[PDB]
């Protein structure tokens, strides 16, 4: 209440902050001609 | 009255001979108010509409929705049909409910020649249905960049 | 068909102007991956 | 091939495969039925 919250707040903090994200790939498929460079993207992952 | 209506949508050329030489009405109306004229200018039965042409059968009678069998015709491409519907009296310029014209609908699917036939046969190019559009706005909705032209 | 999903109305500008979704996209028919060429003698393929 | 490599250059050594079967071989090989993107070891742009 102090900071004008509540448990529904905090339930969407949770499932926004504690994600696990899929990204795609730099020179993901189907590629660009000439594409040197294929690496996975890793964005949020799981809280632990 | 109800067998000229399903010999007509069928396609059954001599039925529909026997039946106005048996005394059919060729302007009776199923229940949305579709002709002989309106289901044969749909399925696209050319000389079925050129007998009941022949025949009296109203060129613009208008269903429930005020659509006429040259809308059905311009809508789906039966160039011939349309051409026949014409040359017999058919108000190129008839609007629906909507503010449709036979013009709009042969725009909306791209059939270049009915439009064409159409404007030959004075179809007003800047008619506007209820949301204010034309055919050509239409052709630019659809990336349509031939008719766009002819428009 | 393309040329449906080409003309999906995405806005309508302050000028009344349309944007559709063929002004932000190309648009075709296409695989649902990617990951995977398939060549027969050099050829394209596919197959079961 | 080697961690990060790409489907593209996946793809030319598998035409020299391929080629080398249809031509060092041409008396013994009908066809090389070529997969770019999985292996025997996994999958990836690196395996074929």
């Amino acid at each position: 209440n102090k900071f004008q919250l509540t448990p529904v707040d905090v339930i969407t903090a949770i499932k926004a902050q504690n994600a696990q994200v899929a990204a795609g790939q730099l020179g993901g498929t189907p590629p660009v001609k000439g594409q040197q460079l294929n690496a996975s993207i890793i964005a949020q992952t799981r809280l632990t | 009255g109800k067998k000229l209506l399903e010999a007509a949508r069928a396609g059954r050329d001599d039925e529909v001979r026997i039946l106005m030489a048996n005394g059919a009405d060729v302007n009776a109306a199923d229940v949305v108010g579709w002709t002989p004229l309106h289901l044969a200018a749909y399925w696209g039965h050319l000389e079925i509409v050129e007998v009941l042409l022949k025949n009296g059968a109203d060129v613009n009678a208008y269903d429930t929705l005020g659509s006429t069998p040259l809308h059905l015709a311009a809508h789906f491409g039966h160039l011939e049909i349309v051409e026949v519907l014409l040359k017999n009296g058919a108000d190129v310029n008839a609007k629906d409910d909507n503010g449709i014209t036979p013009l709009h609908l042969a725009a909306n699917r791209g059939h270049l020649e009915i439009v064409e036939v159409l404007l030959k046969y004075g179809a007003d190019v800047n008619a506007q249905d209820k949301f204010g559009k034309t055919a050509f706005d239409i052709s630019i909705n659809n990336g349509n960049e031939d008719l766009a032209e002819i428009l | 068909s393309t040329e449906e999903f080409g003309k999906i109305l995405l806005k309508v500008n302050q000028d009344g102007s349309r944007v559709l979704l063929r002004d932000v996209a190309k648009i075709e028919l296409g695989g649902e991956n990617y990951d995977i060429i398939a060549e027969f003698n050099g050829q394209p393929a596919s197959g079961l | 091939l080697p961690a990060g490599a790409t489907q593209e250059r996946t793809q030319k050594v598998l035409n020299e495969v391929t080629h080398y079967y249809l031509t060092k071989e041409k008396n013994n090989v009908e066809s090389v039925f070529a997969w770019n993107g999985f292996g025997f070891a996994g999958r990836g742009q690196n395996t074929g």
